């Protein structure tokens, strides 16, 4: 795994928390 | 008899601080969330924006030039219709933005709207009965502090204002538009007399009960266009037909008002719609008795939707709860965990935290992909992009 896949969900739930 | 009028404050001073936190967390988010994030205070508030169509790659620059149609908000002073020149930086302090023009304007601009045949040709919606239209190649290039307002046509039909506003992308000159006054003006700026400023409506539609907030044409059958109002109705109109009192089609779209519509780009049947009761409507052409879905998340009243011009399962609407939400049609229905499932339905893709007042109304860039303009009631504008991380894997 890369570390962009890591940090997909964690950004991707950031957005969507505003 | 002795305390001044005070229009500030005038805010919630409650409110004021915990808005103000919620921001300051949001933009040290923004380097995670955003590929660019521009902003400006306008000297006014701005009740409207809209991309003008052109773009340029400036040689030896290394940004690109873009236009936006802008408003002036004063009760007090001087009104402009605004045309601003913006640098966005290419992708390969930040930014910059200017007045292209600066137009003498009577009363706040409720909506300033581009013919899509004729992008220099403006109609606008005045705190008046009359809706305005402006040429901006026969006005000043620095307007007259007089203040003098001289628009190119007048269009009569309305007894109160509005802000519905509409061109027709199919029909040049045809243009649409809502009022307080219950009804839905059409005109033809092509036809009328040989002089001079003043036409009238070609037909007033009567359908709707209360006030009517929005209007839009049909983005590919030149005939068809959709009505919105305060009696939580949709109607769709046919202009061929020969009756101004009763629609195609009539629904009972929402347990609100309906604030808004917008028709999809690239589906000639699929329309949405943003109501009083923070949700968005999704709506199909062939069968409109099934409202086809429900987009929940926005925590106030909704009072602008826009489909994405590139993506045609993209969509964003905004209102009062100060949010701008980004949606994705693709992923209704999908199943996500209870964790996820806390912050919003699977669809919702972004919420635009960047606004500290209500959004007025937003414009998405028909020459950058993601890059959407917004405007709050706080005078502030901007421009911003949506990290690519988040939309495409
Ligand atoms: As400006």
């Amino acid at each position: 795994d890369n570390i962009q896949g890591i940090t997909k969900p964690a950004i991707r739930r950031l957005a969507r928390r505003g | 008899h002795m305390a001044m009028a005070s229009k500030e404050m005038f805010e919630d001073t409650v409110e004021e601080r915990v808005i103000n936190e919620e921001y300051k967390i949001w933009k040290k988010n923004t380097p995670f969330l955003y590929d660019l994030v521009m902003t400006h205070a306008l000297q006014w508030p701005s009740l409207t924006v809209q991309w003008l169509p052109e773009v340029t790659k400036p040689e030896g620059k290394d940004y690109a030039l873009h236009w936006l149609v802008l408003g002036t908000h004063t009760s007090d002073e001087q009104n402009h219709l605004v045309v601003a020149r913006v640098h966005i930086p290419n992708d390969d302090v930040t930014g910059k933005i200017e007045c292209e023009i600066k137009i003498n304007h009577e009363g706040e601009v409720n909506r300033a709207r581009y013919m899509p045949q004729n992008p220099h040709i403006i109609a606008t919606k005045t705190p008046s009965s009359d809706v305005l239209v402006f040429d901006y190649t026969k006005h000043p290039a620095k307007p007259d502090p007089s203040g003098e307002c001289n628009p190119d046509l007048r269009l009569r039909g309305h007894q109160k204002e509005g802000y519905g506003l509409s061109w027709n992308s199919n029909l040049s000159g045809h243009l649409l538009s809502a009022s307080d006054d219950h009804t839905v003006c059409l005109w033809d700026i092509n036809a009328g007399p040989k002089e001079g400023k003043i036409v009238d409506a070609k037909a007033i539609f009567t359908g709707h009960s209360a006030v009517v907030e929005d209007v839009a044409w049909h983005l590919l059958h030149e005939s068809l266009f959709g009505s919105v109002a305060d009696d939580q109705k949709l109607m769709i109109w046919d202009t061929r037909s020969n009756t101004t009192s009763k629609p195609s089609h009539l629904v009972d779209a929402h347990t609100a008002e309906v604030n808004c519509l917008s028709f999809n780009p690239y589906s000639e049947f699929i329309l949405a719609t943003g109501s009083a009761d923070k949700t968005v409507a999704l709506w199909d052409l062939r069968n409109l008795k099934l409202k086809l879905h429900t987009f929940e998340s926005h925590k106030d009243e909704i009072f602008q939707v826009h489909w994405s011009p590139h993506n045609e399962t993209i969509l964003a609407s905004s209102g009062t709860d100060r949010r701008l939400n980004v949606w994705d049609l693709s992923k209704i229905g999908e199943e996500q965990s209870a964790e996820d499932a806390e912050d919003g339905p699977p669809e919702l893709l972004f919420i635009h935290g960047g606004h500290t007042a209500k959004i007025s109304d937003f414009s998405w860039n028909p020459n950058e992909p993601w890059v959407i303009c917004s405007v709050s009631e706080d005078n502030i504008m901007q421009i911003w992009q949506m990290a690519e991380n988040i939309y495409n894997d």
